[PDB]
């Protein structure tokens, strides 16, 4: 009934009816092939009693108008014709509430999302609420497919192609108040007057009257679509490197589209949908968007949390400011500092100051809500006002000695229930702890460089640790926007564990005589952002030695690094970012170009010879280490799920994700064949290349690692 | 019938004094330059929950007043909780009584909750001298509200037709009192002639209160209950208070020209208070709700006076007045307090009052009392330095005293002190402090 | 007594409130045309004061306060009692509270009253607006506090160096909420599309308001509240309000465009309450004082309340709240409550108080009582029409309507009125009448 018939209509006393849109599933609206089958059947009830002034499309649900298309189903098609004939089905029934000639209105309310917009782009009235929470957005090209059923070329079709195709290539949400400033939405209104004012707009027939587009944009078809196309494939290559795909297919779809007519863009979205569905990089993308999803629905600890109100940090200055602006503009929860040094608690402020007054200098947020974000930010140098704060974290340096220090003051100094975080880089949690009245509710928030980068954070409990402390903890970094993944309490932890031997032989293969471009363009090209040369001018050299030391000292020489070459880089101090004076300089003529390369570098290393081999030889010695690693961290379970650590390389560190991570990659890459591979590499360089024992007990076997993966 | 004035509520309870804080004081176009006094009061208030660590719910009603009123914010009170996390049910409203804002700010909220309406309330000033509203001329003005209202666009450059050269000149703004118009200075001077005030007398006291003040930051007692500014360029915080120039001779003081009377007066800069922006703020809240919810007060509350007199004549002479009211509100003897203090407004009206508060014919027939006050003892007479030393910010010079007054009785045994300050238009304020 | 409170001061005596004046209410331009706010406070309480059998030097303290407010003379109150011919020893004294500034006055002169400090006082507010201030553009007032301070005329030109752009035209005053931006009408648009009033549910109202006071002014039943307005030109006195407009019919002005939305607004300018100016005072003294020089009070009081609520989302709810605190103060009923009356400043926001006033779920919930503070009866409420007639002066609006209320109930004989009216930034306020 209105469980299947989620599109329950209704005709009001007047010539309207109005239909509701409440999939009995769950509160998010979601596309099922049944909701496409039932709405024919009401289509055709609609059909039935013509005569009227108009309908009417209602969100029915307080959180959203439409979620979308289901992918689920969409991962369970096998070929192109079942994702072709998909598209198909969606191609018609698009047109067929488009061909009706009455005033069709979509008063949409909350998140109107997927395949929503489609149906959006059938309806000739458009109205949405004025609440921040409702949005318009196509979320597919991130997920490396097309949403091809029409909408791909009635929204070039609707507004001019400069805004419709980054729309299709950058997925993304748009404001109520942008999409009616270019016309996308007809008006906005009230969520309370969204209905009523949608009545007498769907009363009013047939504004016949389409609006004009920016004038510029009727290059489509004619001279200027090719330059555009050109232009954009150009930098698409230039961006995504060609290996991503649902780039190029797009641009053919468009084109044929806008300038081959609707039909011919329907076929080909029908045919490029088909052939793109099994795309390897595309489940690649699903199965990462499916970890996301389910470490987002994850609750971390099972253990009920405990209410989060106050929070306090210890010291001050950049890295201590950073957790400060967002616990304010992010979390918004009271903090208090206590840097002893007034301009410990100076720079920290001033830093959110920056980072929020880049915003307003934006005009993206108010003076006043400065004002209002910067009220919960509190500083001092005393332990006053620091008895009711919930958790404390410290941003001081690493003594351990001080680090028990910090312990002591705190609980002496502070509440009782309160729990304690730990910032750490190199000491170990129950080390840390050690000595402490309440050591369980001390736990290690393991941050990294600029935390308003990259979401993710490091969970270390210790032997020691109450499970609702993690259950705080999980739940403050969701309610802080960020990723929480349990860490085991490891020499090493787990990131800067496998990071290691990431740099190590690739200095290893830099003191070999290699330039610059090459060892770049070889791990850029392989999917990692960032290469690692200009990585350690932004984390700093100083920083880029981190803690390695006991990484030779915990796991041996598999960790152990080349010397005289950070001997040669602490003495002539290049610390890349750090003191500005890296091996890329900055001020530049122009300050429009690469970062240049020093050339009295390569005298400073040891720069043996020549370089040799190739990209790919750089690439996959460097990359099975990490796996050769990743696996070893695994071994031992120092990441409690598979996907668990699936998604944190993927991540965190910048693993390529059309390779769906490197579980996915060495699932991917399957069995022993890769372990065969890294043998050879042994042999013909070094040990440092031996297989991890599971390595070969997976590998030989021919055993999956997603699961049920193969 | 002695007029004793027993300020309990109805339930009996005294009226507690838990803490307050002021915001040290800068000079006008210094650290505090472009700073509204809107934007003080809010950093001192939330630090000062913040300090006090106390729920925001428990506070009940703040009241704030300004002197030099600005126009934007008509309550300024109202906008300080919009401007804060305070609770917005707080009844926020603001109040206005010359430079005696705070002893009035504290006396309104303070009957109230002793009548019993409230339980937790929060009074505080602030001003800034360095900045200034300043207006255009009054002629000025009607046009402009006339070329509003007017319909017609022809009938608009007939109405700019009235214009002159002086007309686009800003006012500065004036102190004199607009019914008299004689500066505050000019008061003093008269009588400086009138009972007798030395110029070298004058400038003595400002050197025992500047030697009384760099000594308290030497000696650092004024550190708790005075916070560290932070300024949004973020350059560097400011920790005292600059005005206090405690290493200084007294012929440097005979060593500058009469301000007001350039002829005969005995004031200058050296023993006049200059213009100082500030802010601060005192939670008023009973005792059976401190005791509730588990404070220590900051001492008690035992009497307070206000008293109007003739603005052209005498006008500084208001505690002289008001002193005698409190002490009999008190039932208290000037004898029977630890310590006394009064603002530092000038150092010409300063020695007459002593010399006033000492005189028996003027009590005996301007107040028609029996005797006079009594005599100020030195020793206990502003212990702290004084006016003379931190400045003027208008309406924190009353929490300012108070502040040091209570820790200075904290620092001693409870006894009593004894706060006053006169005010322009011949106004008189007085208040009396049991500090346990 | 859990809610219920004595209003009774430390004598036992209830206290009274005598016979006080109304300015006659006009338009910012038709008449008070360049008048201050301060010297309508003149004219007002000096022939108040020369309307009874009371001299001069009986009155202890006055209240007054003023929303707009003027540079000069922070505390008016002051120059009231040196302007007029008044005792120079009463304790004048100005405050600020937005739409309620007459309501906080006489809650200040009476809980001075309660402790015994003043036996009597004048409680009133001055509103004129015709003589708004115009301040120049911030940009514009710091290089004035810079060129004042400036040094050498090589700065000067230095410092005039950056004057550019649209800095030259002044800034004119806005209504709209500082940290909210409401334009204090529109705020009223969105109330009325949350609970639905019609613009032909409203604009009867308007007429019932507009009616029943063309009447009282027919029947002259308000006329021993309101003096014959003078002017300084003298070319006519002016006795009667001009504002009100008690003729046009119901659907004369629904005949109107939108005010604030135009594209939704139920509102617009006929039914809403335009501004006027003009100013009140009433004499308020305790009933022993009354009674030993020989003087009638004009009834009395039973309660008050004064309430705060977030403004963001229907603040105009403030006498809503504040009603049933007013009420269960005096431990009385709505149904016990002969005749009640409201400020009226807007059509709907009222109608649906009267709505949220008889809804049990908005107390239930928004309030915790456990009933709704109940309906109102229209015979009962606005006998004599109200606010869309008359006028808005601020601090006028509120001793008004007490001063007709308390005669009307002497026309019905007795019984217990109310008033209440809403205020900007989320107050209101309630307070419960006893005409004996």
């Amino acid at each position: 009934m209105e469980m299947t018939s989620a599109f329950t209509l209704n005709v009001r006393l007047d010539n309207i009816a109005v239909i509701t849109i409440d999939v009995p599933g769950e509160k998010m609206n979601t596309l099922k092939a049944e909701f496409a089958s039932q709405v024919r059947a009401i289509i055709k009830q609609l059909r039935e009693n013509k005569e009227l002034r108009g309908v009417v499309f209602v969100s029915a649900k307080p959180d959203n108008f439409i979620a979308g298309a289901d992918i689920n189903m969409i991962g369970n098609c096998k070929t192109a014709q079942e994702a072709e004939a998909l598209a198909r089905q969606g191609q018609q029934l698009m047109a067929e509430i488009h061909a009706l000639p009455i005033q069709v209105i979509a008063a949409i309310h909350g998140a109107c999302l997927g395949g929503g917009l489609e149906l959006a782009l059938a309806c000739h009235g458009r109205v949405c609420t004025d609440d921040p929470k409702t949005v318009l957005g196509l979320p597919e090209v991130q997920l490396g497919l097309l949403p091809g059923s029409g909408g791909t070329q009635r929204l070039p079709r609707l507004i001019g192609v400069s805004t419709a195709l980054e729309m299709i290539l950058t997925g993304k949400q748009l404001r109520a108040k942008q999409a009616l400033k270019l016309g996308l939405v007809d008006d906005v209104v009230p969520h309370s007057i969204l209905l009523e004012a949608a009545v007498e707009l769907a009363k009013k027939e047939r504004p016949s009257s389409r609006p004009l587009p920016v004038r510029e944009r009727i290059l489509a078809g004619p001279l200027g679509r090719a330059l555009l196309f050109k232009m954009v494939g150009k930098k698409t290559e230039h961006k995504t490197q060609g290996n991503y795909p649902a780039t190029e297919r797009i641009l053919e779809v468009v084109e044929t589209g806008l300038a081959q007519g609707t039909s011919s863009g329907y076929d080909a979205e029908a045919r490029a949908f088909g052939e793109l569905a099994m795309t390897p990089q595309s489940q690649a993308l699903r199965s990462i968007f499916f970890a996301s999803t389910d470490v987002k629905k994850d609750p971390g600890s099972d253990a009920p949390p405990a209410p989060l109100n106050s929070v306090g940090i210890l010291g001050g200055g950049l890295m201590g400011g950073g957790i400060a602006y967002v616990t304010a503009c992010k979390a918004g929860i009271p903090v208090r500092i206590k840097d002893i040094n007034p301009q410990g608690i100076n720079h920290a402020l001033k830093y959110s100051w920056d980072q929020l007054e880049g915003k307003v200098r934006r005009r993206h947020l108010k003076a006043s809500e400065r004002d209002k974000q910067l009220a919960l930010i509190s500083g001092t140098t005393d332990y006053r006002g620091f008895a009711h704060r919930d958790l404390i974290i410290e941003a001081v340096f690493e003594n351990l000695e001080l680090k028990q220090q910090m312990v002591a003051e705190v609980e002496q100094n502070c509440a009782a229930h309160t729990i304690f975080a730990s910032n750490t880089s190199s000491l170990p949690i129950g080390d840390i702890a050690a000595h402490a009245t309440r050591p369980e509710q001390v736990i290690g928030l393991h941050f990294f460089s600029p935390v308003e980068k990259m979401p993710l954070v490091e969970i270390i409990p210790h032997a020691g640790t109450s499970a609702q402390t993690i259950a705080t903890t999980v739940k403050l970094a969701k309610k802080q926007g960020k990723t929480p993944i349990v860490v085991r309490d490891k020499a090493g932890f787990y990131v800067n564990r496998i990071l290691a031997p990431y740099i190590n032989e690739a200095i290893r293969m830099l003191t070999q005589g290699e330039r610059v471009e090459h060892i770049d363009a070889a791990l850029v090209k392989f999917g990692f952002p960032v290469g690692p040369i200009q990585l350690l001018d932004e984390v700093g050299i100083d920083t880029g030695t981190k803690i390695i030391p006991v990484l030779e000292a915990a796991y041996g020489e598999r960790f152990s690094a080349p010397a005289n070459v950070v001997s040669s880089i602490l003495n002539d101090d290049r610390k890349g970012r750090k003191n500005g004076r890296g091996f890329y300089l900055y001020g530049q003529k122009g300050r429009k170009s690469k970062k240049q390369v020093d050339p009295a570098i390569y005298p400073l290393i040891g720069t043996q010879g020549q370089g040799r081999i190739s990209a790919p030889q750089v690439a996959e010695r460097c990359v099975m280490l990490m796996l050769n690693e990743a696996v070893r961290c695994v071994d031992e379970q120092v990441i409690r799920s598979v996907r668990d650590g699936d998604i944190g390389a993927v991540f965190g560190i910048g693993f390529p994700p059309f390779l769906g991570g490197p579980f996915r990659y060495i699932d991917s890459l399957g069995a022993g064949e890769v372990v065969a591979i890294m043998q050879r590499l042994a042999t013909q360089y070094g040990s440092r290349f031996t297989p991890c024992e599971r390595l070969v007990e997976m590998g030989a076997r021919g055993e999956s690692f997603w699961k049920t993966t193969a | 019938m002695g007029q004793v004035l027993p300020l309990v509520t109805r339930q009996g309870d005294r009226i507690a004094i838990v803490s307050g804080l002021r915001t040290p004081f800068a000079r006008q176009a210094t650290a505090f330059h472009g700073i509204p006094a809107v934007d003080l009061g809010k950093m001192v208030v939330g630090e000062l929950l913040a300090r006090s660590e106390i729920p925001a719910e428990v506070i009940e009603q703040l009241v704030f007043g300004q002197v030099v009123q600005m126009p934007e914010a008509p309550n300024i009170a109202r906008e300080i909780v919009l401007g804060t996390g305070m609770n917005v049910h707080t009844d926020a409203y603001s109040v206005s009584r010359a430079c005696a804002t705070s002893f009035q700010a504290v006396a309104n909220v303070a009957e109230s909750l002793m009548a019993g309406t409230i339980r937790a309330g929060i009074a505080g000033g602030a001003d800034s001298s360095s900045v200034l509203p300043i207006g255009v001329s009054k002629k000025l003005a009607r046009v402009l509200v006339d070329v509003n209202k007017a319909r017609t666009m022809s009938q608009r450059l007939k109405l700019f037709s009235r214009l002159r050269l002086r007309d686009l000149m800003p006012v500065p703004p004036a102190v004199a009192e607009y019914s008299t118009g004689l500066r505050m200075g000019d008061t003093a001077e008269q009588m400086a002639k009138t009972y007798g005030i030395t110029r070298e007398q004058q400038d003595a006291l400002a050197h025992r209160s500047h030697q009384r003040a760099a000594q308290a930051w030497s000696d650092g007692k004024l550190k708790e209950e005075v916070m560290t500014a932070f300024i949004p360029p973020y350059k560097q915080p400011l920790v005292e208070d600059n005005n206090i120039r405690g290493n200084s001779s007294l012929a440097d003081y005979a060593k500058l020209r009469p301000a007001f009377d350039r002829k005969h007066g005995t004031v200058t800069a050296a023993n006049s208070t200059p213009l100082t922006d500030g802010a601060a703020a005192v939670i008023l809240m009973t005792e059976s709700r401190a005791k509730e919810l588990g404070l220590v007060p900051l001492g008690y509350l035992r009497s307070y006076a206000f008293t109007a007199i003739d603005v052209w004549q005498d006008m500084l002479l208001g505690p002289a007045w008001s002193t005698p009211l409190a002490l009999e509100r008190a039932g208290l003897t000037m004898s029977d307090l630890t310590l006394i203090d009064m603002h530092e407004a000038f150092a010409a009206q300063t020695l007459a009052n002593i010399q006033l508060l000492g005189s028996e014919r003027f009590a005996r027939e301007a107040l028609g009392r029996a005797h006079a006050t009594g005599e100020v003892d030195d020793s206990k007479f502003n212990v702290l330095g004084g006016s003379i030393a931190y400045g003027h910010p208008f309406a924190a010079t009353g929490a300012r005293m108070i502040t040091q007054t209570l820790h200075e009785l904290r620092r001693r045994g409870g006894g009593f002190g004894l706060v006053t300050a006169c005010a322009a238009g011949g106004l008189g304020a007085a208040m009396v402090l049991e500090a346990e």
